[PDB]
């Protein structure tokens, strides 16, 4: 269960992303891609290659419903009960790969936010995107 | 299969990181987001919170010993099975780490690479040293087989 | 998390192993210290060896909170709450550990019920040893 | 690292073993037991149910060939490695096969073997052929690095 001081970091966290969460979703999208090619083989009608406009719009759509997550922490399994049934029981999405790109969301937001990007931040975070991850697994 | 490109990358942000402060950023921050391997760690006192944990001096002195000898490995990157032989045998045998807490520690320690470089540590460079973090995590698993 | 169907050959496969519930479980704790020796560590001081009353004992322990969680798959996160506390909080127990465990658990049913144990059986046993394994893990999370 | 203790089990198991069903059967469970690995296979037909997976020809023929290049890797365990080479180059390069899914195939193989052998397949037995499962997966996984 997410703290209250967790929800707060999580909340603040992604105010300080300002205007760039579809840019955001988009590099995370493309780090993993680059570090864990296995998660391309999920995105056959896609078109991967480095600056794709599929990228960028899928980035925004996760961008979007981590936003939506983000306002409703208090009732989660709820908020992405629709989303928990396409991965899990129609992409067939592999519990283990949800680990990849919470890891480079969680690079990217450092690599952008090194100041806001403290410990117990990125205890929240952590704890935020695995919360998110079960829900769309569980 | 570290490529030309990766011992390059590899090499060149190893010479720009602050060891101390990446280490003990690096260790610390493994013990609040992963509250499980504090278990390992019990004599080093009070590791309750994120503030307890990063100002905690022998968290600090600790992690800057583990990537210091994540260092050595640089310098020989064809062999990290060799260079981490013996720290095998010390967190298998002696320390009983399970082999995915090396994975986890190698992701955080990616994270704070990032915090240091920003723009820098761009998708590229990152695929570069998941790579170190892979071939690193597989040596240190190796004395388990 | 599961369907009518998971439910139905949860409660078959479990019912099958009858008076030796308690058994299973201890060899299944076995197998897990014999197979990935790292899980040791938390029993420092138990008997390990092979027919160990504590080991024993203790499959029967796990054994009747999995007949617990079997009686009530519904509410998993109701009935194994204080386990929960219990495996993060004070043992902290690596979250890969309750995959090892549940491995082991399922080649111990393979090896007892091999006429019971058919691919859909063992999709069940599998998703249910997850949703439980999840929840022993939710301090975490 | 294999003892002589865990080689001689794994020989004189394998000995045992009719690698056409256990192929197969293993092959089978996989796909029922961890639907997302029917998506590196969609070129195979019926995988809508566990009744048509294990009952599906191409999947029977495709875990036949799969436990066969075990069985020619069981012949040299001191180097799984080299032998799984070409394979690894195959899985990861061209399938892009996750190297966790190395490790649910070896334990599921693990449990047919169970089947297969009920308590012969004791808990000593059985922590060989774990470590056998884990090289195989780190043999296989290797050009990831
Ligand atoms: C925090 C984690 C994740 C979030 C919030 C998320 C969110 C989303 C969203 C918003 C969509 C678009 C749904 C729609 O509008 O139709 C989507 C689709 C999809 N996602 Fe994710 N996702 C996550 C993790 C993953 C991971 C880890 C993978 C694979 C490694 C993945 C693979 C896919 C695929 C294959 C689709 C469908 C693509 C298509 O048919 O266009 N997702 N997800
Ligand atoms: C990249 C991964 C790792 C590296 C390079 C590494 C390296 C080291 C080094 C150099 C030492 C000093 C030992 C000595 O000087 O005798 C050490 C000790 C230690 N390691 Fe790590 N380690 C790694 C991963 C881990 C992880 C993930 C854990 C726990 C989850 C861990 C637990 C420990 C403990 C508890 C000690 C010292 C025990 C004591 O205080 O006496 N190691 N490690
Ligand atoms: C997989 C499902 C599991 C179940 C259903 C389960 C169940 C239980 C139960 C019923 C107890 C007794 C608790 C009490 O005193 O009321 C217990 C204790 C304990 N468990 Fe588990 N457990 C599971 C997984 C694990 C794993 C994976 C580990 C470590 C590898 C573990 C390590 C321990 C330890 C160290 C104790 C305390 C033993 C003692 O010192 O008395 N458990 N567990
Ligand atoms: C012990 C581990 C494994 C072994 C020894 C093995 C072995 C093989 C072999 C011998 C081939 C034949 C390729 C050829 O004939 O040229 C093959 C192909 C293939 N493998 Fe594996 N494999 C393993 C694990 C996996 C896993 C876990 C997957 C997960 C999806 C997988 C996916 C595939 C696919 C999709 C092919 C395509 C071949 C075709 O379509 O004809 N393999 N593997």
């Amino acid at each position: 269960v997410l703290s209250p001081a967790d929800k707060t970091n999580v909340k603040a966290a992604w105010g300080k992303v300002g205007a760039h969460a579809g840019e955001y979703g988009a590099e995370a999208l493309e780090r993993m891609f680059l570090s864990f090619p296995t998660t391309k083989t999920y995105f056959p009608h896609f078109d991967l290659s480095h600056g794709s406009a599929q990228v960028k719009g899928h980035g925004k759509k996760v961008a979007d419903a981590l936003t939506n997550a983000v306002a409703h922490v208090d009732d989660m399994p709820n908020a992405l009960s629709a989303l928990s049934d396409l991965h899990a029981h129609k992409l067939r999405v592999d519990p283990v790969n949800f680990k990849l790109l919470s890891h480079c969301l969680l690079v990217t937001l450092a690599a952008h936010l090194p100041a806001e990007f403290t410990p117990a931040v990125h205890a929240s975070l952590d704890k935020f995107l695995a919360s998110v991850s079960t829900v769309l697994t569980s | 299969h570290f490529t030309e490109e990766d011992k390059a990358t590899i090499t060149s942000l190893w010479g720009k990181v602050n060891v101390e402060d990446a280490g003990g950023e690096t260790l610390g921050r493994l013990l609040v987001v992963y509250p499980w391997t504090q278990r390992f760690f019990d004599s080093f006192g009070n590791l309750s919170s994120a503030s307890a944990i990063m100002g905690n001096p022998k968290v600090k002195a600790h992690g800057k010993k583990m990537l210091t000898s994540l260092g050595d490995a640089i310098k020989h990157l064809d062999d990290l099975k060799g260079t981490f032989a013996q720290l095998s045998e010390l967190h298998c045998d002696k320390l009983h780490v399970d082999p995915e807490n090396f994975k986890l520690l190698g992701n955080v320690l990616v994270t704070v690479l990032a915090i240091h470089f920003g723009k820098e540590f761009t998708p590229e460079v990152q695929a570069s040293w998941q790579k170190m973090v892979t071939g690193v995590a597989s040596a240190l698993s190796s004395r388990y087989h």
